[PDB]
RNA sequence: CCGAGGGUAGGGCCCGUGACUGGGGCGAAGUCGUAACAAGGUAGCUGUACCGGAAGGUGCGGCUGGAU
RNA sequence: UGGGAGAGGGUGGUGGAAUUCCCGGAGUAGCGGUGAAAUGCGCAGAUACCGGGAGGAACGCCGAUGGCGAAGGCAGCCACCUGGUCCACCCGUGACGCUGAGGCGCGAAAGCGUGGGGAGCAAACCGGAUUAGAUACCCGGGUAGUCCACGCCCUAAACG
RNA sequence: CGAUGUCGGCUCGUCGCAUCCUGGGGCUGAAGAAGGUCCCAAGGGUUGGGCUGUUCGCCCAUUAAAGCGGCACGCGAGCUG
RNA sequence: GAAUGCCGGCAUGAGUAACGAUAAAGAGGGUGAGAAUCCCUCUCGCCGUAAGCCCAAGGGUUCCUACGCAAUGGUCGUCAGCGUAGGGUUAGGCGGGACCUAAGGUGAAGCCGAAAGGCGUAGCCGAAGGGCAGCCGGUUAAUAUUCCGGCCCUUCCCGCAGGUGCGAUGGGGGGACGCUCUAGGCUAGGGGGACCGGAGCCAUGGACGAGCCCGGCCAGAAGCGCAGGGUGGGAGGUAGGCAAAUCCGCCUCCCAACAAGCUCUGCGUGGUGGGGAAGCCCGGGUGACAACCCCCCGAAGCCAGGGAGCCAAGAAAAGCCUCUAAGCACAACCUGCGGGAACCCGUACCGCAAACCGACACAGGUGGGCGGGUGCAAGAGCACUCAGGCGCGCGGGAGAACCCUCGCCAAGGAACUCUGCAAGUUGGCCCCGUAACUUCGGGAGAAGGGGUGCUCCCUGGGGUGAUGAGCCCCGGGGAGCCGCAGUGAACAGGCUCUGGCGACUGUUUACCAAAAACACAGCUCUCUGCGAACUCGUAAGAGGAGGUAUAGGGAGCGACGCUUGCCCGGUGCCGGAAGGUCAAGGGGAGGGGUGCAAGCCCCGAACCGAAGCCCCGGUGAACGGCGGCCGUAACUAUAACGGUCCUAAGGUAGCGAAAUUCCUUGUCGGGUAAGUUCCGACCUGCACGAAAAGCGUAACGACCGGAGCGCUGUCUCGGCGAGGGACCCGGUGAAAUUGAACUGGCCGUGAAGAUGCGGCCUACCCGUGGCAGGACGAAAAGACCCCGUGGAGCUUUACUGCAGCC
RNA sequence: GAGCUAGCCCUGGCCAGGGUGAAGCUGGGGUGAGACCCAGUGGAGGCCCGAACCGGUGGGGGAUGCAAACCCCUCGGAUGA
RNA sequence: UGGUUCGUGGAGCCAUGGGGGAAUCUGGGCGGACCACCGCCUAAGGCUAAGUACUCCGGGUGACCGAUAGCGCACCAGUAC
């Protein structure tokens, strides 16, 4: 039956973007925390 | 009338629609339709604020001129009526000899081919507007200002219309629809006569269908619901309401009062609502 | 082919009967009251309506077939 | 053809008297109610009195052993629409008449549907009395209803 | 109680005997036929149906008879539910 | 050495279950070390409103070719969506961007908030909506509306010519809109042809035929024709369209008007350019100088912004036209022509799926378009079948039990069982015919019945033509033929009677409940006068509503019919300028500390002092409540009547053993041979009762009872048969579980149910198919129960606080 | 974190074929005029049957599955909330 | 109201959201309610090394580990998944 993912490239890129993360103090966090782990991808990638 | 139909379904059995009888031009006024935001009873923090909205009927809004004030003397014929779906009065086109096109709510009795006019020497003959001071008393009177300049707020609904009671110093008297008796500024504008459509009230809507079409969403009793939501919620089978009957916030709901104490029109307000 | 009748199915009228039930007539040796007949002790009667253990009462309107 | 009288009917207006409630004033110890009372109302200021306002309903005097209508019935005043009817003239038609099973319409009150309206009154209902008792009569309250529009009902001591 | 699945039904039996029937018998207020009562006897047999989830029970129609109990109130790694 | 420990390794179960749809395979040839599994051929089967084809998402090289088979593939593998390499995606016209706006987002101005941050008219962003110029064919191993060919077209720059008061982000028009139904004419698509073109065929008894088989088109500027859409023209006035305006609006007059004209589109034709079958020879050649014509059917598509009707009343903005303003009028703009210029991103491949979402090459899920033919009334249904695509990545045998799915069945026919659960029956269309009851619609497909194929003859009407022929549509009457049987296969209601609940269509516990629950039209109460109440928010700001009491909020009840009684003492709400109580504050009689003092500092009675509470009244479709005892009537029984306690008042109408009745299978009646259910009644209602509505109610219901007919393998009571498994052989090969085990029966014993202890009995070793009594079998640290001064959701007149309100 | 699910907002799309036959309108009849009746036309509707599509009633199967909710048979809605 | 050891306490001090509201050395604050005396100190403007904290980084050193340890990572790891 219809599982969770349905994948959407546009939904994506809105929601859990470079550009979102850096719109919000929280999400500069995360960006903050990644970095700091040294996350190969800072964010999801998604082929655009 | 209101139109009935045979119970050829078992809704059309009570089903009754209005006669439209007074509408003579079936397509708004394209400089006068802007469209309506929708809003779902949601306010803009998505959230809803008044519950059970949602999914009507889609409607252009149809810009109506409750000032009026605004074109003194200058007389205009009343080119059509109009069914407006963001009311329940039908609306009047008026044709201004200026050229300038506006609608308003259209009076019980206006005919399509007469002229109006507002300001203080209109005659007082139906669909004219004037300051409340300029209205023999005892005459009814429709899309009342309610303090100078602010634009029509009483007697809007169709059917409806307040009485000039009488006067005192700068204001005058009214009958609200309510029966509240309010003193209203003389210098405020109304409309002789009352609002048409009268017989909107006795429109039966004859299926859920109906209430779905006007945006209107169906509501849930308290009884229907659980303690988390509602006062009346829970209890084992059916319950009555095991204590005095109450809001889903709480707030009790046979009876209580609720217009704010202090209010500064409170001693603009002489008699407070009938029955 | 038609055809007595037989069979199947669904209807109509009539009669008998039925747990129970509604009043009716009568009986009379009873209980409760006294509604009508006298101005019958609230004039009566009345169509309707609501009401009361019961005759009844009250409202609205009517008639006099009402005494003083 | 010319005249008349009349609460005959329908619509729209519109006047004053009274009751009730609200507002202002002034005033104090009761008012009200009955056969007599009580309930009730009143010092949280009633009753009675003055002025202002709101609202509904009915139209005093004229008024009658009166008038009009087929009946039910119809009463302030105004105008409009409209029926019946009588008189005078003896002009027109030439028996074109009477009644009338069915049918059709109208039909007090109460009642009913939808929507108004609601001052007074008042079934139901509450309470006070009366009484042996008193689901009554009498007293204080009181909701339908009474009023309007539209649709029903179709009864009557609808009686001379 | 770091689980021994719980009523009734179906299926499948097996056992006890304080025996329902059939076999044997004593007493009888046993003429006969039919019964009663006790004794011996467990080899076999012990029906179909209406009601109710019912076990039980009542009822219809039969029968030689329409027995009562145990088996984790036998049987859910066998079914039902 | 144990912690259902942790990590890892390796066992057991076991050569066991399984190998993922029961659409299905067989053979010959090839290749290779190796072949059921790769290639080729023939035969067979399956899909065909798809299991074919095209788009969009998502995926990201999976595409094509060469070389490979360790692993991945549920087997094999020479093959592959796999390994290695190489190649492959070409645009002014398709899509998106250099265009527009939608919700929404963001946000100059501005507002708000301890910080972070929240809002916010403009503007900007934002599309699968609007706008916008490309069709047909050819070509590659692999791309093509992209390359090529042919025929068309758009914008920008410049220039030339002609024209005009040119000019805009400003004004106006337009763009521009619903749902249902629908006309005319077309087109797509399709059927037929005795006509045209075609390789060939005559079998097996007949046919050299009006035979069979195959095809009979596509695109196309201007012009032209047909069918549609849009649209009045002139003049005068003008105070409105936040400047101006000759535009638009408004008023007046004249001419035109189911015309035209003008204009835009669709379709036909149209210079031209293309394609072009079967079959036969090795994707290609040929067929072929291919033919390319006539008739019928005909859209849901096009003309289109068409038409009617209806109520719930149906986006914006740009492009585009027009108007004028600063300006500028050697400019600029329009029209025609000519030359030049024309950027970025996508484009492979999968795409109902082995390439997407489901850990898997997973019987699941995934939006849009095309979706041929025949028959069945119709259809996108059903059967078969075209194009096209498949046989589902283990096979071969065997022919037990048992299971699944399926076919039949003597006599019986619900006796089955909680229940006709399940399966039968019924079944389409045409005609006849159809009850109670009813809200007059309905109930209704009620029920029940008849007809149904083919052949010949006669005949009626319609469409297309031409009025006719041919073709296509809808019939009627007659005579006959065959079979058990004619909707001959496939798709396709069993029916009736009677109760409960809920009026009704709807909604729901994704994944144990679809219901009587929720909703629902409708009824009532109540709040709310508008900067509404109410909701969200600290706020600003929003919703309510660009609404205004015929409206909005909250609450209960639940179509409709007839109804909805009594109790206001308690609680709630409403009302009540009195009175009582009442906080801070006011007041300051009186008193105290200290200082030599002026002074400084502290306590403090009367009295004034809000809401709230008390108090007075109202109020039930507000929370709620709605009795007991004694006596009494011509025989018994009962009690209309009386008395008495109590209460705020003592249950009205209606209903009643009920979705409520304990006793209970109450009693009586009905139905059955038999009825704890069911229906009708009665009424000592344990413990109905009037908007947590009462009693009814036609119609409706995959709701829950009871009965009957029909028909059945449900059953007496079972039998046979089919296929897929089970079984055997080849291939691959799990799992939970497992202290170790050399693991019998009885009677006892034992922590009270023993393979493991005692005594006896029995018993050679080891498996395979089977059955499930036991190993207190497995799973899950019982969910019930209790315990823990463990948790959490919920409530209130528990306690205490907070928001909020006063 | 609303790429699942729930609601709402904006913009699009979809719903074979068949049946019943409301209002209205036209004509006839009726009447003083009417109501109204009949016929034809019309084509309404949380109308009917039934695909797609959306569901998930009953049963069977599945149960270390094809699947962590599936399969077959049956069945509800299918112009509308 | 907060801060202090100070939780309303005899509650001063420092700070300040509200109200009231001065003076310029004969001014003002303080020494734990208050008063006196005796003393201390000069509010309502600003800056100011060092001594102190830390360890991403470099180095030195271990009665520290030695690939299940030691960092999550000795290895291409914040990777595969
Ligand atoms: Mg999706
Ligand atoms: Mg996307
Ligand atoms: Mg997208
Ligand atoms: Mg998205
Ligand atoms: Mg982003
Ligand atoms: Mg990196
Ligand atoms: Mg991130
Ligand atoms: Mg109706
Ligand atoms: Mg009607
Ligand atoms: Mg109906
Ligand atoms: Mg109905
Ligand atoms: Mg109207
Ligand atoms: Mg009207
Ligand atoms: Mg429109
Ligand atoms: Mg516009
Ligand atoms: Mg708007
Ligand atoms: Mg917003
Ligand atoms: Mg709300
Ligand atoms: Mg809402
Ligand atoms: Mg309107
Ligand atoms: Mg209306
Ligand atoms: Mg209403
Ligand atoms: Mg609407
Ligand atoms: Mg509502
Ligand atoms: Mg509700
Ligand atoms: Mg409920
Ligand atoms: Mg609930
Ligand atoms: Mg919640
Ligand atoms: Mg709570
Ligand atoms: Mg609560
Ligand atoms: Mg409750
Ligand atoms: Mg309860
Ligand atoms: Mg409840
Ligand atoms: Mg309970
Ligand atoms: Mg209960
Ligand atoms: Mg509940
Ligand atoms: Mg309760
Ligand atoms: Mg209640
Ligand atoms: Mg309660
Ligand atoms: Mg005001
Ligand atoms: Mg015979
Ligand atoms: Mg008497
Ligand atoms: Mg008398
Ligand atoms: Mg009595
Ligand atoms: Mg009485
Ligand atoms: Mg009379
Ligand atoms: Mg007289
Ligand atoms: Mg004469
Ligand atoms: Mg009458
Ligand atoms: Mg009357
Ligand atoms: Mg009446
Ligand atoms: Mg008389
Ligand atoms: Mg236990
Ligand atoms: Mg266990
Ligand atoms: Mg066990
Ligand atoms: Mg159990
Ligand atoms: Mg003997
Ligand atoms: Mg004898
Ligand atoms: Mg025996
Ligand atoms: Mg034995
Ligand atoms: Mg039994
Ligand atoms: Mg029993
Ligand atoms: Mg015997
Ligand atoms: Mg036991
Ligand atoms: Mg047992
Ligand atoms: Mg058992
Ligand atoms: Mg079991
Ligand atoms: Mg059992
Ligand atoms: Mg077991
Ligand atoms: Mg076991
Ligand atoms: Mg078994
Ligand atoms: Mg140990
Ligand atoms: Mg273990
Ligand atoms: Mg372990
Ligand atoms: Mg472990
Ligand atoms: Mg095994
Ligand atoms: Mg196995
Ligand atoms: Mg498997
Ligand atoms: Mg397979
Ligand atoms: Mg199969
Ligand atoms: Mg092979
Ligand atoms: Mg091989
Ligand atoms: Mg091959
Ligand atoms: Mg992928
Ligand atoms: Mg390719
Ligand atoms: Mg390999
Ligand atoms: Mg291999
Ligand atoms: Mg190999
Ligand atoms: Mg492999
Ligand atoms: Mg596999
Ligand atoms: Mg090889
Ligand atoms: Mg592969
Ligand atoms: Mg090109
Ligand atoms: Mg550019
Ligand atoms: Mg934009
Ligand atoms: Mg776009
Ligand atoms: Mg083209
Ligand atoms: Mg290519
Ligand atoms: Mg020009
Ligand atoms: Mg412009
Ligand atoms: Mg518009
Ligand atoms: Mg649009
Ligand atoms: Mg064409
Ligand atoms: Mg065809
Ligand atoms: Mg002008
Ligand atoms: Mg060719
Ligand atoms: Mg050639
Ligand atoms: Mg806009
Ligand atoms: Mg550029
Ligand atoms: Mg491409
Ligand atoms: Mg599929
Ligand atoms: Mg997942
Ligand atoms: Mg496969
Ligand atoms: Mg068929
Ligand atoms: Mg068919
Ligand atoms: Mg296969
Ligand atoms: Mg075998
Ligand atoms: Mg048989
Ligand atoms: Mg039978
Ligand atoms: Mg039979
Ligand atoms: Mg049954
Ligand atoms: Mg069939
Ligand atoms: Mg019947
Ligand atoms: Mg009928
Ligand atoms: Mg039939
Ligand atoms: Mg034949
Ligand atoms: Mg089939
Ligand atoms: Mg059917
Ligand atoms: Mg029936
Ligand atoms: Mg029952
Ligand atoms: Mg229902
Ligand atoms: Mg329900
Ligand atoms: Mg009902
Ligand atoms: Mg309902
Ligand atoms: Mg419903
Ligand atoms: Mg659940
Ligand atoms: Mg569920
Ligand atoms: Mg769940
Ligand atoms: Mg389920
Ligand atoms: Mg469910
Ligand atoms: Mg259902
Ligand atoms: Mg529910
Ligand atoms: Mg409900
Ligand atoms: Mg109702
Ligand atoms: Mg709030
Ligand atoms: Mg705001
Ligand atoms: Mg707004
Ligand atoms: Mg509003
Ligand atoms: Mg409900
Ligand atoms: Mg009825
Ligand atoms: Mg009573
Ligand atoms: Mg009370
Ligand atoms: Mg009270
Ligand atoms: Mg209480
Ligand atoms: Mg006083
Ligand atoms: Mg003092
Ligand atoms: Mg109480
Ligand atoms: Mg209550
Ligand atoms: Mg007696
Ligand atoms: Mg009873
Ligand atoms: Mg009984
Ligand atoms: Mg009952
Ligand atoms: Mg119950
Ligand atoms: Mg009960
Ligand atoms: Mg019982
Ligand atoms: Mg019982
Ligand atoms: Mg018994
Ligand atoms: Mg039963
Ligand atoms: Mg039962
Ligand atoms: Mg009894
Ligand atoms: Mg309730
Ligand atoms: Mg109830
Ligand atoms: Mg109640
Ligand atoms: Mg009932
Ligand atoms: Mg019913
Ligand atoms: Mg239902
Ligand atoms: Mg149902
Ligand atoms: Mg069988
Ligand atoms: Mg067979
Ligand atoms: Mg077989
Ligand atoms: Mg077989
Ligand atoms: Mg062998
Ligand atoms: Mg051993
Ligand atoms: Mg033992
Ligand atoms: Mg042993
Ligand atoms: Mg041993
Ligand atoms: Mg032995
Ligand atoms: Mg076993
Ligand atoms: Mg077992
Ligand atoms: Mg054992
Ligand atoms: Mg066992
Ligand atoms: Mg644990
Ligand atoms: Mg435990
Ligand atoms: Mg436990
Ligand atoms: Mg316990
Ligand atoms: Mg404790
Ligand atoms: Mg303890
Ligand atoms: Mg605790
Ligand atoms: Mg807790
Ligand atoms: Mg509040
Ligand atoms: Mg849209
Ligand atoms: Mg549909
Ligand atoms: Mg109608
Ligand atoms: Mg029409
Ligand atoms: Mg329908
Ligand atoms: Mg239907
Ligand atoms: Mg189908
Ligand atoms: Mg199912
Ligand atoms: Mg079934
Ligand atoms: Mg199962
Ligand atoms: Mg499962
Ligand atoms: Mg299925
Ligand atoms: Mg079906
Ligand atoms: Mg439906
Ligand atoms: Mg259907
Ligand atoms: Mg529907
Ligand atoms: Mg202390
Ligand atoms: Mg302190
Ligand atoms: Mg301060
Ligand atoms: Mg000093
Ligand atoms: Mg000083
Ligand atoms: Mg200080
Ligand atoms: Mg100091
Ligand atoms: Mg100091
Ligand atoms: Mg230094
Ligand atoms: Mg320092
Ligand atoms: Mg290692
Ligand atoms: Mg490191
Ligand atoms: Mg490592
Ligand atoms: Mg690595
Ligand atoms: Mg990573």
């Amino acid at each position: 039956m219809k599982r969770t993912w349905q994948p959407n490239r546009r939904k994506r890129a809105k929601t859990h973007g470079f550009r979102a993360r850096m719109r919000t103090p929280g999400g500069r966090k995360v960006l903050k925390r990644r970095r700091q782990k040294g996350r190969w991808r800072l964010t999801p990638a998604v082929r655009k | 009338a209101v139109k009935k139909f045979k119970p050829y379904t078992p809704s059309r059995r009570f089903m009754t629609v209005a006669d439209f009888s007074e509408i003579t031009k079936t397509e708004p006024e394209k400089s006068l339709v802007k469209p309506l935001k929708k809003t779902g009873g949601r306010n803009n923090q998505g959230r809803i604020t008044v519950r059970f909205r949602g999914g009507g009927h889609k409607r252009l809004y149809r810009i109506i001129d409750f000032k009026r004030w605004d074109k003194v003397g200058i007389p205009a014929k009343v080119a059509a009526i109009e069914y407006d779906p963001n009311r329940s009065a039908r609306i009047a086109l008026l044709h201004y000899v200026d050229g300038e096109k506006r609608y308003i709510i259209a009076p019980d009795g206006l005919q399509v081919g007469q002229q109006v006019v507002a300001g203080p020497d209109a005659p007082i003959q139906v669909g004219n507007a004037l300051p409340l001071r300029f209205i023999p008393v005892g005459t009814v009177v429709h899309a009342v200002e309610l303090e100078p300049k602010k634009g029509a707020k009483l007697a809007r609904a169709a059917g409806t219309s307040a009485q000039i009671q009488g006067r005192e110093g700068d204001y005058v008297i009214l009958r609200l629809p309510s029966g509240e008796l309010r003193k209203v500024h003389g210098e405020c504008y109304a409309t002789v006569g009352a609002v048409g459509n009268a017989d909107h009230k006795n429109i039966v809507l004859g299926k859920a269908g109906r209430s779905r079409w006007l945006g209107r969403r169906p509501h849930v009793r308290g009884a229907a619901m659980n303690p988390v939501d509602h006062p009346h919620g829970g209890g084992e089978g059916r319950a009555p309401r095991g204590r005095p009957p109450a809001s889903p916030w709480g707030w009790q709901t046979k009876g209580l009062k609720t217009r704010k104490r202090r209010k500064p029109s409170s001693r603009f307000i002489i008699a407070r609502r009938k029955k």
